[PDB]
RNA sequence: ACCGCCCAAGAGUUCAUAUCGACGGCGGUGUUUGGCACCUCGAUGUCGGCUCAUCACAUCCUGGGGCUGAAGUAGGUCCCAAGGGUAUGGCUGUUCGCCAUUUAAAGUGGUACGCGAGCUGGGUUUAGAACGUCGUGAGACAGUUCGGUCCCUAUCUGCCGU
RNA sequence: AAUGAUGGCCAGGCUGUCUCCACCCGAGACUCAGUGAAAUUGAACUCGCUGUGAAGAUGCAGUGUACCCGCGGCAAGACGG
């Protein structure tokens, strides 16, 4: 229930090739102020499809 | 569903009788003896239904001199030819299962002559 | 629906009211055999001045088990009791003289047509 | 009919046949007579 | 007479005239059509290619689109080739019918199956059962022993293990004959097709014969 | 050791190989009882049950086929043929075994006498206590009966899916 | 006689103990966030099959086969710990 013998660091690499992060650079912007703000979410000001809504 | 919907339309009973779970029923099912047809009674009551249209059930429990012959019958299935009431039962529930173990001197309900 | 041991009342006026599956007949391994199955079991118990005496064995001819009978629709005529009718080793037929309750139409074939003859019940 | 490693001449009517390369017993008299090399 | 397969529209007990019930499969089969010539000619074997059903009108891509603009047709869900059997011979941009199936008396049924994932061995194969108790050590499901000892010491290819299976294509080939609707275009089939319910599953003339 | 086979007394009513065989003869395989001590004693967990298997064929039924002191039937024997199939209970730890009753029929063998990093422990090699016997004892018995602790979060090979 | 968390057997009742398993509800197992371990470790670019050998081969001769790298499972082997 163990390795037998230790692992080249080389591989140790490879294992870890798939797990690279993948980036969003898929940016909305906006219609009203043009803030960028995430397709689909209300705008860090809170609007979302284009008007005011709650209001903080 | 609209497939079959046409399809089986046609297909469910055309005048099916009275009954509850617990009402008095027979099933007149055509069965195999000798050379020729004809009818032969299985009487009982409604202890289980099944309002599923076609596939649906009424249910017929009959007493068999002791030990019945228990019976699921397809109400929507020309196998049952037809239904003829003797009479029917004052149930509460959906589902009679103690018709069976009750028996002989108090196996009766009364009627729901209403 | 007879297996190793079932339970088995008798359907007869052999006195016996006792019998227990112990071999189906018919082919290896068959599993869940009754309405006209045949099969091996072994005799109980009998009335006191029966045709059979304690220990006795024979086979079976069905005429109930607690699953009850299909038919054309789907349908089925349902047992409420494992209660059964034996048979000869030789002559087949219940080893009995008169039988009682409810059996099987399926063992309609002029074989078992002996009890056929004048039941009251199928 | 008889196979193992010892075949032979029988009786007057036969022929030890070399039916290829293993040696063989027939019979032309009686049905006993029949063998090959084993 | 080429196959015919829909979608598993579901299915019924098909009742009759003196008892007989027909639980049969249900399914959807449009105007069927081959879309193309496969033969000695163009690529040396024979077969028709086939799509039926319909696609909405903004989805048809242009070179699809093409594909279909140069086939000049209608979207259809599926092209499929049906293997020209020296009388079977297409060519494209036919749109069908289905009398194809005159008698047949048996056909087939191949598609994509129930949506398992991993099912379990036990019901793949139908593996047996360890006793529930005195003393079962956590094995109540397990498939136990697999293979020998230092003797050859691997793991036969092939060997049934347990895992996903089902929810696939599944060819179901000399089926009885119940009944079909071409005026509705059904298949209402004394036995019920594979996959899920609303699939499409290869139906065919039986090829047992 | 087993099977195989070589000789021909003889038998077999006839007929040494229908089916048997004196005494003697020459093989094959490597599975029973054996020999030898080259490796493992800074650890290669014992009997048997349960789930899952797999091939060889010196062929059990089926298939073929020949012959037969094989009328039909049912046998006996020899050649071909390895696709598929191949019982349920009682008795004792049992394997073994015996027995009850079925079936086409309950083939023989290798695989660490398959399989515990998949399960159990009833048996067999621990501490308690007993009887018979054996010695002055301490205790022994390879004689018998009651009770009694089992670990692994899967690196690589491999295999199933994705 | 009475007594016993005592030894062995046979009746009644019982029921998913079994032929033969089906469904359902809960807590983990899986994805995202944060924190963050152990036994072990000659070195390694770490395939199968016949044969030979301190006499049971991934690493020898001859020979077949096989695009690079993960993720969820399984436990025959690595004389595994």
């Amino acid at each position: 229930a163990v390795q037998q013998n230790k692992p080249t660091r080389s591989k140790r690499g490879m294992r870890r090739s798939h797990d690279a992060l993948t980036a969003v650079t898929s940016l909305s912007v906006d219609k009203t102020s043009g803030e960028k703000h995430l397709r689909h979410h209300i705008t860090a000001d809170g609007y979302y499809r284009g008007r005011k809504v709650i209001a903080k | 569903s609209n497939i079959i919907k046409q399809l089986e339309q046609e297909q469910m009973k055309q005048d099916v009788p009275s009954f509850r779970p617990g009402d008095t029923v027979e099933v007149k099912v055509w069965v195999v003896e000798g050379s020729k047809k004809r009818l032969q009674a299985f009487e009982g009551v409604v202890i289980a239904i099944r309002n599923r249209g076609l596939h649906s059930a009424f249910t017929v429990r009959k007493i068999s001199n002791g030990e019945g012959v228990e019976r699921v019958f397809q109400t929507h299935s020309p196998v049952v030819d037809s239904i003829s009431v003797k009479r029917r039962g004052a149930v509460r529930k959906a589902k009679l299962y103690y018709l069976r173990e009750r028996t002989g001197k108090a196996a009766r309900i009364k009627e729901r002559l209403n | 629906m007879i297996q190793e041991q079932t339970m088995l009342n008798v359907a007869d006026n052999s006195g016996a009211r006792r019998v227990m599956c112990i071999k189906v007949l018919g082919g290896s391994h068959r599993r869940y055999a009754g309405v006209g199955d045949i099969i091996k079991i072994t005799i109980k118990e009998a009335i006191p001045r029966g045709k059979v005496k304690k220990g006795d064995v024979l086979k079976a001819v069905v005429v109930r088990t607690k699953k009850g009978v299909r038919r054309p629709d789907g349908s089925v005529i349902r047992f409420d009791g494992n209660a059964c009718v034996l048979l000869n080793n030789n002559s087949e037929q219940p080893i009995g003289t008169r039988i009682f309750g409810p059996v099987t139409r399926e063992l309609r074939s002029e074989k078992f047509m002996k009890i056929i003859s004048l039941a009251p019940e199928v | 009919m008889k196979v193992r490693a010892s075949v032979k001449k029988l009786c007057r009517n036969c022929k030890i046949v070399k039916r290829d390369g293993v040696i063989r017993v027939i019979c032309s008299a009686e049905p006993k007579h029949k063998q090959r090399q084993g | 007479m080429i196959g015919l397969v829909g979608k598993k529209v579901g299915m019924t007990r098909i009742f009759t005239e003196d008892g007989v019930s027909i639980p049969v499969t249900v399914i959807e089969v449009e105007a069927n059509r081959v879309t193309q010539v496969k033969d000695l000619a163009n690529d040396g074997y024979r077969a028709i290619q086939v799509t039926t059903g319909a696609k909405k009108a903004n989805r048809v891509t242009k070179p699809e689109a093409g594909h279909f603009a140069k086939a000049g047709v209608e979207a259809g869900r599926g092209l499929w080739e049906f293997r020209l059997a020296e009388g079977e011979e297409f060519t494209v941009g036919q749109s069908i019918s289905v009398e194809l199936f005159a008698d047949v008396k048996k056909v087939d049924v191949t598609g994509t199956s129930k949506g398992k994932g991993f099912a379990g061995t036990v019901k793949r194969w139908n593996f047996r059962t360890q006793d529930a108790t005195h003393g079962n050590s956590l094995s109540h499901r397990v498939p136990g022993s697999i293979g020998q000892n230092q003797t050859p010491g691997k793991v036969f290819k092939g060997k049934k293990m347990a895992g996903q299976m089902g929810n696939e294509r599944v060819t179901v080939q000399s089926l009885d004959v119940v009944r079909v609707d071409a005026e509705r275009n059904l298949l209402l089939v004394k036995g019920a097709v594979p996959g899920a319910t609303g699939s499409d599953l290869i139906v065919k003339p039986a090829v047992k014969a």
